[PDB]
DNA sequence: ATCAGAATCCCGGTGCCGAGGCCGCTCAATTGGTCGTAGACAGCTCTAGCACCGCTTAAACGCACGTACGCGCTGTCCCCCGCGTTTTAACCGCCAAGG
DNA sequence: CCTTGGCGGTTAAAACGCGGGGGACAGCGCGTACGTGCGTTTAAGCGGTGCTAGAGCTGTCTACGACCAATTGAGCGGCCTCGGCACCGGGATTCTGAT
């Protein structure tokens, strides 16, 4: 008997469901302190950060790339495509006004 | 190089999150551009806050006047 | 000593929201019906949103509301969500909506 | 240094519309939040609205004609509904 | 009224955005749009007008209710 | 001016407008309509299409939040 | 006697805007350099505008700026655009650009 | 009423010194200067409040003017404002 | 249709830690009184808004028509997907080097 | 015997690759919608003619709000207690795919 094989999509497709469902943060947040830290070293030298403000940032990002893909989803979708490209990114946030 | 610390499975956690089934490959280093941008513009502004106030400490507060001002309002964070 | 929240027959400060609106640069004068109508409003809108909150908490079984139960209560409502349409409720997740086409054919 | 909040004027309202509903504290952040947000909003457009009519005054009125620019539909009405008759009795 | 907003006056506007070629079904939906649109705006306008106990929509009340929508107009003050 | 005093009356009866005020509208509900139009316009482009069509418009304003 | 803008070197009015920040509900003082810096900053603001418009106005053969020849100098104007880019210029309709796809070769 | 008219047509005449502007267009720069004294006395106002500061001073338009104006305007209008501020002062 | 297997939902349990409850200060909300100026109410007006109409014609409406773009059907390679295989960062963990 | 510095061992999350299956793309064919044009029409625009509603303005009266002492208890800070459920252990449901 050959192990067994889902489909490509039906995993897709519980992977939405279960991170629809929830509220966790998706991205890791010691890479991402990094990144914040690294950005603002670029405007501003030995800056300190409340964790607070880390987390408010971190927050704000994932809502905002969520919404963004969303969006990104609708392009594609429109565009009779199951699959999210760059051109979609580029749509949604240029009606956006984001460029 | 921290940019690259937003991985791949997390930016497809994100895109289920959003309801993405399926994903080019080039999305990822796309998105990385995205938010890239995105950081730069509101930790730009917090800093400045940060600055004004004449303070070495990023706040909640900066971070959540930062958001405000670019439309992008968050609740929680103001305790 | 009767409070201008009890005369109001208010929960909300009435005092409190007034001397915010003295020190908050708005005007140079201040009606005294001005903060009782504000804290109503403050107070109304606050009540809507933890009865569906509330709601959402007892749908999933939960006695104790969560951000993600405010998050289900404002975008579950049309005008809710109207309102709070530029607003990110940290740790409320989003709707589950899955677009038709991409579930199996 | 004490800290003020709405904490507790969430709270009894939450026990008025669900008397055995507890809330987190992060949710009670995320409502506190909402109340200074709504403020703000209302109390500015209330300004605006003394300003362009060149009163000096920010009345009922003004909050009221806010409230009706700035809430949507029936949110707006029942809103303008509890502040008048907040005003109303207050007044009496 | 909304059938006074003509097929040649959307092509127009259409036009002007860069559209080259344009459905059939378009010009309703367009009108469902601005009929949409110009509700939002002049009840606030209007708003605005009684908030000044006037009965008289000034060029002001629009330019005020076009600005909270984050709308701003340019050359009516 | 007729449709926007028709639908004024069901605001607030009894109504004047400044011709200003309807110049203003104009202005405004034009402005708008043609910078739909171009975001229509790219909505139709991604899409393989020359020609734009009501489902485009509708992306368009599901993205601006409309 | 000389004025305040004779003194910063200004043509914008810094006594006006000076009153217009004491009555604008925005603080309760307003510093002297306050007024100063504003007004240069708005008259800095318009001279780039205008000189941009201006430029516009004489490459139409015309002698007075229009509204078409602001929209034409902000909108090719990528920081002038970002600044102004919720803001409606009446009469001053939009930029010539027809996408590539729609050539009819 | 009072405008920006006379100040405007100053500028004008500074930059442009054989050109002029029609009625509409100065109606629009009318706007434009109204518009960005609100953005920045607003931001200026919120900056003074979240610091518990009563005063609104030249430094509250400078941070003002960093937080709305992008890239090379703000640096210029920063220069601008600082050099008018240094002038008057003197 | 038909069955085996993996993911999913559901039944004890469990203890734990954070929200609900409570107890002790105190300053900001409440009370009383006194100036006063911006707010409330009545009238003049004449300006701009509004109702009605003669004359004009180009924009608007109805119809011919044919094709080129929208849509249905098909071949195809390649472009992501599922799971095994490594692949890599991180927290110990112990034995060896040195005094 | 005490102190400190390496290379493994184990957890946990993540690229490569190999088969692999289906989907955007291009092509071919078919259908009919609408641009371009032609014939017919009328209501928006110009230009008057007349009528009038009420906001700007002025004036007059005033009373609720700003400001300043006194007052005090719920608001706020610091602890104390206990039950809902995240996770764990285990069985019944249910898609899911190949047959």
């Amino acid at each position: 008997k050959k192990p067994h094989r889902y489909r490509p999509g039906t995993v897709a497709l519980r992977e939405i469901r279960r991170y629809q469902k929830s509220t966790e943060l998706l991205i890791r947040k010691l890479p991402f302190q990094r990144l914040v830290r690294e950005i603002a070293q670029d405007f501003k030298t030995d800056l300190r950060f409340q964790s607070a403000a880390i987390g408010a940032l971190q927050e704000a990002s994932e809502a905002y790339l969520v919404g963004l893909f969303e969006d990104t989803n609708l392009c594609a979708i429109h565009a009779k495509r199951v699959t999210i490209m760059p051109k979609d990114i580029q749509l949604a946030r240029r009606i956006r006004g984001e460029r | 190089d921290n940019i690259q610390g937003i991985t791949k499975p997390a930016i497809r956690r994100l895109a289920r999150r959003g309801g993405v089934k399926r994903i080019s490959g080039l999305i990822y280093e796309e998105t990385r551009g995205v938010l890239k941008v995105f950081l730069e513009n509101v930790i730009r502004d917090a800093v400045t806050y940060t600055e004004h106030a004449k303070r070495k400490t990023v706040t909640a507060m900066d971070v959540v006047y930062a958001l405000k001002r670019q439309g992008r309002t968050l609740y929680g964070f103001g305790g | 000593a009767k409070t201008r929240s009890s005369r109001a027959g208010l929960q909300f400060p009435v005092g409190r929201v007034h001397r915010l609106l003295r020190k908050g640069n708005y005007s140079e004068r201040v009606g005294a019906g001005a903060p009782v109508y504000l804290a109503a409003v403050l107070e109304y809108l606050t009540a809507e949103i933890l009865e569906l909150a509330g709601n959402a908490a007892r749908d999933n079984k939960k006695t104790r509301i969560i951000p993600r139960h405010l998050q289900l209560a404002i975008r579950n409502d049309e005008e809710l969500n109207k309102l709070l349409g530029r607003v990110t409720i940290a740790q409320g997740g989003v709707l589950p909506n899955i677009q038709a086409v991409l579930l199996p054919k | 240094s004490r800290k003020e909040s709405y904490s507790i004027y969430v709270y009894k309202v939450l026990k008025q519309v669900h008397p055995d509903t507890g809330i987190s504290s992060k949710a009670m952040g995320i409502m506190n939040s909402f109340v200074n947000d709504i403020f703000e909003r209302i109390a500015g457009e209330a300004s605006r609205l003394a300003h362009y009519n060149k009163r000096s005054t920010i009345t009922s009125r003004e909050i009221q004609t806010a409230v009706r620019l700035l809430l949507p539909g029936e949110l707006a009405k029942h809103a303008v509904s509890e502040g008048t008759k907040a005003v109303t009795k207050y007044t009496s």
